[PDB]
């Protein structure tokens, strides 16, 4: 009963910490994210110029 | 035909200053093109990471 037990908790503790590595992970696509809109912005300033 | 000549100068000064604004609007269009290829370069980027 101890070792079913313990196995358990050890399938919860990869669980958890492959969906904090996910998130983290995917944090970072907003930095591209972030300077394409801006790009956009200056290309419509220019237009407008 | 003196004054002929005139009008006729009057018109060729019209028409090449309006030809040289065109020329100046190009330019505009070549660096809304630069600002386009660094947003495709960022895309590709995107991709890659």
């Amino acid at each position: 009963q101890f070792g079913s037990t313990l196995l358990s908790l050890l399938e919860r503790k990869d669980s958890l910490s492959f969906d904090a590595y996910q998130m983290i992970q995917s944090g970072d696509l907003y930095r591209f994210s972030i300077d394409l809109q801006q790009q956009d912005i200056d290309i419509n300033k220019a237009s407008l110029e | 035909v003196s004054e002929s000549y005139r009008r006729r100068r009057q018109e060729w000064e019209l028409q090449y200053k309006q030809a040289e604004w065109e020329v100046n609007s190009v330019e505009q269009q070549i660096n809304l093109q630069n600002m386009q290829i660094k947003a495709a370069n960022k895309r590709l980027e995107q991709v890659e990471a």
